[PDB]
C-alpha cells in the first residue's frame, strides 16, 4: 500500500541479490505503489502489469493481512467485517482464478496462502477472543486449500502456512483496550441488573452520563447495582487517574449506547454526547504497564521451548518448504509447539432429549429463518407446536413469494399469530428490528441460510474456462454463507438469554463431486467463527452459547444411495436441533 | 543463470566435446546453437544428439527442464561472406547472440607430435585454418556485435583449448599464445571504444567484451571433461569478471580439491548443518534410515549405524 | 488401490523423505509435533473423536433383556458394583460374569456384591495373568462372550510418578514403562483378539484413569493411553465388517483432554461416574 517502504526494501533486496552473484539487471524485483487489496476490481491491472513485465505467474503468495477493528463480535460494524473478509479472504481466490488458466499450461504452479496459527487447525477450532475476523479469515485461507487441492489437479500445488506468536508494540494499545472493554462490561452488567427488577433505562439514562460517581453514590435515588459498582470503583480503583473521579470516556460512551441500541435495550432518539469531558489521564500508566506485563506473561507461558521465534526462522522454513514437489493440501508449521485450550469437532455426538428436561422453554418464543429448505422449516414448525406447544414462533423469509408458499403449505396454524411470516429482502437488520419491536424476543435463533449452494463446476484445464466458478459467484457464496452467519450471530449476540445455533445446509441428494468442496469451506470457516464467538461469550457478562450443527458427511460420505429413507434425516434434524436448543 | 540468454557454441569436428559442452550449458536452462566448422560432421552430430542422453536437459539438482532443444547449423570461418550470412540468418531466426564458446578446428592438429620433421604439408592447414580461422571468426562475431549494437552486459567469448592424449599438445600451446593476446588486446580496444561518442552514434549503444581462456592440456584424468564444463558454464552464466587472461586446470583434481558433482546440489545445500554432533541410528542399513544416515553424514554429524 | 489416493498421482522416493527429514532436523524451534515429508493422500479418516451427551435410546435398551454380558476388572470397585446393580435392576440381564486376577480382590468383591448372592447372577473367579485362559474358562462355564467389557485389572503403573526429574533417581524407568505397555496396551489387544474370535462378542475398550493436568506426568500419560487405544480400535474396526464375524470395536475414554478437566471436588464426582455408567450402557450391544 505504501511506496517509500517498498522502495527501501527493494533497494536492500536488490543489494543482497547483487552480492549473491546473479545476472541481475534490477529486473528480478518490482513495485506496485498503492496496490490496496480491499478492492477486487483493481487486481486485474496488477495481474496484467505482472504478466507484461515478466510474462506469467508461477508462485502466488497470498500474504495480504488485516488485523481488523480489534473488538468483540458484539461490537463490530458490518462494514469493518466486510472490509476484513474482502482484504483477507476473497483476494486469494480473485488472483487464483485470474491466473489459473495460464497456470495450468505451466506445470510448476504453486499457491501459498499464508495464515495464522491462531486461526485454527484441522479438526480443532482453537479460540482467539477479540479478533474474530482475524480468525475467520485465517481459517478460510486453509479451508480453500483443503477444498481445492483435489480439484486443482497435478500441474498446480496448493498449501498453507500457520505461524503462531512470532517476535525476536508492548501490548500498550491492547492493555488500554482490555481495560476499556472491562469498563463496558461492568457498566453494562450494572444497567442489566438494574433493569432486571422493575426499572427502565428511560429514567436511568439522564443522570447516568453525568460521569460523577460521587454524585451517583450520594444521591441514592437510583437502582442499587450501579451504586455498588460506583462504591467498588471508589475503593479498588487507582487514585492517580481521572477514572477515580469520572466514569465514561469519549469512546466507551458512544460505543456502550450503541450496544444498548443494537440490543434493543434503548430505543431511538435517546442518544446524546458527554456533558463533561474527563481529563487526559483517564487511566494511570501503572495500570497500563501492569496489564502489559500480564498479557506478555500469559502469551509467553504457552511455549514449550520457553522462547519465541523471529521472522527469519519462519521465512526460512517457508522458503525451504516451497521446494517440495510431493505435498498438496496440507498445513505447515514453520516454528511452533504450544499449549492451547481448544475444542474438537464431535462428528455427530450421540444425544437425545432427556426426560424431565423438556418443557423448560414452554410458552416461550423461538426464532428461525430460511426460504431454501421449505419442507425442513415446516417440519420444524410441526415438531415445535405438536409437542412443545410454543407460545410464539417467528420465521422470517427472504422473499414474499416464499412467504405466501409457506403460508399455503401450513394453512392450519394461523388465526393465533404463532405462524407469523415476514419478508426480509436481504436486510436482516430490518427484519430483526421488526421482530424486536412487534414480536417477542426469542432466545434460540437459528442461522439457516436463505439460498442454496452455488452448484457449479470449479475444475477444468486450459481452454475451457467459461462454466467455472468465478470471483463474482465466490463473493456471493462468501457473503451468503459466511458473512450472513456473522451478521445474524452478531446482531443476536447482544440478547439476554440468546441460544444462537449456527446451521450450515445439509447440501442435497444426488450431489456431484465439485460441490463437495464449498461444503468443507463453509464447515471450517463457520467452525472458526463459532469457536471464537463462544470463547468471547464466556467472559462477556452475558453468555450466549453458540453451537454449530451440520448434517453433511453423515452416512453420505460422497456415496450415492438415497432411495426413499428420508425419515432418518427427518428425525435426525429434530433430534439434533432439540438437543442443542435445550441446555442443562 | 542463462534463461533469457542464447549461447552459440562455435564448435568444429569435435562432436563429443562440443555436445558435452552443449549439455552442460543447456543444464543452465538456455537455448543453444551448435555450429560445426567442417562438413560431413553435421549428420554424425545429429545422430548422436537424437539419443535421449543429450536430447534432455536437467539442471544441477537433477530435475528435468523443458528448455529448447539443440539447433544445428553449418559455419565456415575460413570462408567469409558465408559465415556472415549464416550469422545474419541466425540473427533473423533468434535475435542477437552474445555468448560464443570458440573451440579449435580439429581434435589433433597433426598425426605426429612434432614441429620440425614436417615439410609444410599439415602445418599449413594448422596455421591457415586454426589461427587465421579463429581471427576470422573473432571479427565475424565482433561485426555482429558492433554493426548491431545491443545494450547489455559485457560480451563473453571463451576460448577452450583441446584436451591431451599423449606427447603433450605443442599446437595447443601455439593457439593459447595467439589467443591470450587476441583476448587481451581486444578487451582493451573494446572497453576504450565503449565510451567514444564517435562509434557510439552508430545505431544504438553497444557493450564491451570480456574474454578468457580455459587451458586443459595439462590435466590427464577422467574428470577433466567435466571440470572444463564447470568452468565454461561458470564464466558465462554468472557475473564473475576474471582479471587474468589465461586459466589453468590443476595437475590433479582429487589431488588438490576432489569434488564429484553428478547433479547433487541438495547434498551441497545440506552442508555443515549438523556439525560436530553424534547420532545413533537404528536399522540404518537399508531403507529410510540408511538414507537419513547418508544425508546426516554428508551434513557433518557423527553417525552410528546398527542393524 | 494405492496411487489412486494421491492428489499429484506421483509416488515419492526415499531420497525426498530423507532430504525433508534432514532439513527438518535443524529447526531448533519445534517440538512435540508430527511432520509430513511427502504426503497428499486421500484416505481422509473413517474414525474421528466424538463425545456423548446421554439420554440412552429406549429402542436400543430392551433388546438386551435376557442376555449374557462379560466384564473384567477389579481396580474400579465401585464402578463395577454399580454396573452390576444397574445391569440387574434396569437392564434385567440374565447373566453377569466378572473376572478377577487375584483372590483378595475376589473376596472383597464377593463381600461387596453379596446383595445379589441369592440371585446368583454375579460370578467371581480367581484368574491370573493368563487372561486368555481365564476368558476361555469364563466362556466354557456357560454361554459365549457378548458385550465384552474391557477394563484394566490394575491402573497405569506410574510407579515412580515422574516422567522427568533433576536427580534421575525417582523417574519412571524402562521396566515400569514395559509394565505399562504390557498392562495398558497389550492387555487390551489380548482381550479384544479373544473377543473378536467369538463372533458377536462386540468388545468395547475403555480408558478408566481420568488423569488430569493437575496430576503432573499423569495427564499426558492418560493422553497416550487414549491415543494408543484409538489406534488399536481404528485398524481392528476395518477387519470386522468385511470378515464374516461381526465384532464392532469401540473405544470410550473419560480422561478428557481438558487440562485439569474436573476439579478436585469431594463427593461431587458421582455425576462423572453416572456419565460413565451411561457411556458403558451405550455402545456395546443394543
Amino acid at each position: 500500500r505504501n511506496a517509500d517502504q517498498l522502495e527501501q526494501m527493494r533497494a536492500s533486496i536488490v543489494r543482497e541479490v547483487r552480492d549473491a552473484s546473479y545476472p541481475d539487471a534490477e529486473s528480478r524485483v518490482a513495485i506496485f505503489p498503492g496496490s490496496d487489496v480491499s478492492d477486487i476490481d483493481g487486481l486485474e491491472r496488477l495481474v496484467n502489469h505482472t504478466v507484461r513485465v515478466f510474462g506469467k505467474v508461477d508462485y502466488l503468495i497470498n500474504n495480504a493481512g488485516i488485523a481488523g477493528a480489534e473488538e468483540m463480535v458484539i461490537d463490530m460494524p458490518v462494514d469493518a467485517w466486510r472490509h476484513t473478509l474482502r482484504a483477507n479472504l476473497i483476494s486469494n481466490y480473485a488472483l487464483l482464478r485470474r491466473l489459473a488458466p495460464q497456470m495450468k499450461a505451466a506445470g510448476g504452479a504453486y499457491v501459498l496462502n499464508v495464515s495464522s496459527y491462531f486461526g485454527g487447525e484441522k479438526y480443532v477450532a482453537i479460540p482467539y477472543p477479540n479478533r474474530s475476523d482475524y480468525a475467520v479469515s485465517k481459517a478460510g485461507q486453509r479451508a480453500m486449500v483443503e477444498s481445492l487441492a483435489r480439484f486443482l489437479g497435478p500441474e498446480i500445488q496448493i498449501n498453507a502456512i500457520a505461524p503462531g506468536p512470532v517476535e525476536g508494540g508492548l501490548f500498550m494499545r491492547r492493555a488500554r483496550l482490555i481495560l476499556e472493554n472491562k469498563r463496558l462490561n461492568e457498566v453494562f452488567a450494572a444497567l442489566l441488573a438494574a433493569r432486571h427488577e422493575g426499572a427502565t433505562i428511560a429514567d436511568l439514562l439522564p443522570d447516568l452520563f453525568a460521569n460523577d460517581i460521587q454524585s451517583i453514590a450520594n444521591s441514592a435515588a437510583m437502582p442499587a447495582p450501579l451504586r455498588r459498582l460506583a462504591t467498588m470503583l471508589r475503593e479498588t480503583s487507582d487514585a492517580g487517574g481521572s477514572a477515580q473521579s469520572y466514569l465514561m470516556n469519549a469512546t466507551i460512551a458512544r460505543k456502550l449506547l450503541n450496544r444498548l441500541e443494537n440490543g434493543g435495550y434503548i430505543t431511538l432518539h435517546d442518544r446524546r454526547a458527554l456533558t463533561v469531558e474527563p481529563p487526559e489521564p483517564f487511566f494511570t500508566e501503572a495500570q497500563i504497564e501492569r496489564e502489559a506485563i500480564k498479557v506478555r506473561d500469559g502469551i509467553l507461558g504457552m511455549l514449550h521451548l520457553q522462547r519465541m521465534p523471529t521472522e527469519f526462522d519462519v521465512a526460512l522454513a517457508t522458503v525451504f518448504y516451497l521446494a517440495d514437489r510431493n505435498v498438496t493440501g496440507e498445513t505447515f508449521h514453520p516454528s511452533g509447539g504450544l499449549r492451547f485450550e481448544r475444542t474438537v469437532t464431535e462428528g455427530e455426538l450421540f444425544g437425545k432429549p432427556g426426560q424431565q428436561r423438556l418443557e423448560r422453554l414452554k410458552g416461550s418464543v423461538v426464532y428461525l429463518i430460511g426460504e431454501h429448505l421449505r419442507q425442513h422449516l415446516v417440519l420444524l414448525a410441526r415438531t415445535f407446536l405438536d409437542e412443545i406447544h410454543v407460545a410464539r414462533v417467528v420465521l422470517l423469509t427472504e422473499t414474499t413469494q416464499a412467504a405466501t408458499d409457506l403460508a399455503a403449505e401450513l394453512s392450519d396454524y394461523e388465526a393465533a399469530g404463532r405462524f407469523v411470516v415476514i419478508p426480509t429482502c436481504g436486510d436482516i437488520e430490518g427484519g430483526i428490528d421488526r421482530a424486536m419491536a412487534e414480536y417477542g424476543r426469542p432466545g434460540p435463533v437459528i442461522s439457516t441460510p436463505f439460498r442454496p449452494l452455488p452448484d457449479r463446476a470449479l475444475s477444468a484445464r486450459n481452454g475451457d474456462w467459461s462454466s467455472v466458478l468465478t470471483t463474482a459467484e465466490f463473493e456471493e457464496l462468501v457473503e451468503q454463507q459466511i458473512t450472513h452467519h456473522f451478521r445474524v450471530a452478531r446482531k443476536a449476540g447482544l440478547i439476554e438469554g440468546a441460544n444462537v445455533t449456527l446451521v450450515t445446509p445439509p447440501t442435497s441428494a444426488r450431489s456431484t463431486s465439485e460441490e463437495f468442496a464449498l461444503a468443507n469451506f463453509v464447515k471450517t470457516t463457520l467452525h472458526a467463527l463459532t469457536a471464537t464467538a463462544g470463547a468471547e461469550s464466556e467472559r462477556t457478562v452475558p453468555h450466549v452459547p453458540v453451537n454449530q450443527v451440520d448434517l453433511t458427511r453423515r452416512a453420505r460420505s460422497e456415496e450415492p444411495r438415497t432411495p426413499s429413507e428420508e425419515e432418518e434425516e427427518l428425525q435426525r434434524f429434530v433430534n439434533a436441533v432439540l438437543l442443542t436448543s435445550a441446555p442443562l | 543463470d542463462a534463461t533469457g540468454k542464447v549461447i552459440l557454441i562455435c564448435a568444429g569436428d569435435q562432436v563429443d566435446d562440443a555436445v558435452a559442452l552443449a549439455d552442460t550449458l543447456r543444464s543452465c536452462r538456455a537455448t543453444v546453437v551448435i555450429g560445426f566448422r567442417d562438413p560431413r560432421a553435421l549428420e554424425k552430430a545429429s545422430v548422436l544428439l537424437r539419443e535421449p542422453r543429450h536430447a534432455l536437459a536437467a539442471d544441477m539438482y537433477g530435475r528435468p527442464t523443458m528448455t529448447a532443444e539443440a539447433r544445428l547449423v553449418r559455419l565456415d570461418p575460413l570462408d567469409p561472406r558465408a559465415a556472415a550470412q549464416t550469422l545474419e540468418q541466425i540473427h533473423a531466426e533468434l535475435g542477437a547472440i552474445h555468448h560464443a564458446v570458440v573451440l579449435p578446428g580439429q581434435s589433433r592438429h597433426a598425426p605426429s607430435a612434432s614441429l620440425i620433421e614436417v615439410d609444410d604439408q599439415v602445418v599449413e592447414r594448422f596455421l591457415h585454418q586454426e589461427l587465421v580461422g579463429t581471427i576470422a571468426l573473432a571479427r565475424e562475431l565482433a561485426r555482429f556485435w558492433e554493426e548491431y549494437p545491443s545494450g547489455s552486459s559485457m560480451h563473453r567469448v571463451l576460448f577452450v583449448s583441446n584436451p591431451d592424449d599423449q606427447q603433450g599438445n605443442q599446437y595447443s600451446h601455439i593457439l593459447r599464445a595467439a589467443v591470450e593476446q587476441l583476448v587481451r588486446v581486444w578487451r582493451h580496444e573494446s572497453e576504450y571504444d565503449s565510451v567514444n561518442p564517435a562509434h557510439q552514434q552508430e545505431g544504438q549503444s553497444s557493450a564491451a567484451v570480456w574474454a578468457n581462456q580455459l587451458i586443459r592440456y595439462v590435466n590427464n584424468e577422467m574428470a577433466n571433461l567435466d571440470f572444463t564444463c564447470a568452468w565454461v558454464a561458470k564464466l558465462l552464466g554468472s557475473d564473475r569478471r576474471i582479471a587474468e587472461i589465461n586459466l589453468y586446470l590443476p595437475e590433479e583434481i582429487v589431488g588438490t580439491i576432489g569434488v564429484h558433482n553428478p547433479g547433487f546440489g541438495w547434498a551441497e545445500s545440506l552442508f555443515g548443518l549438523h556439525m560436530g554432533k553424534v547420532a545413533l541410528i537404528t536399522g540404518g542399513s537399508a531403507g529410510i534410515g540408511g538414507q537419513i544416515g547418508r544425508l546426516l553424514a554428508l551434513s557433518g554429524a557423527h553417525v552410528m549405524l546398527a542393524a
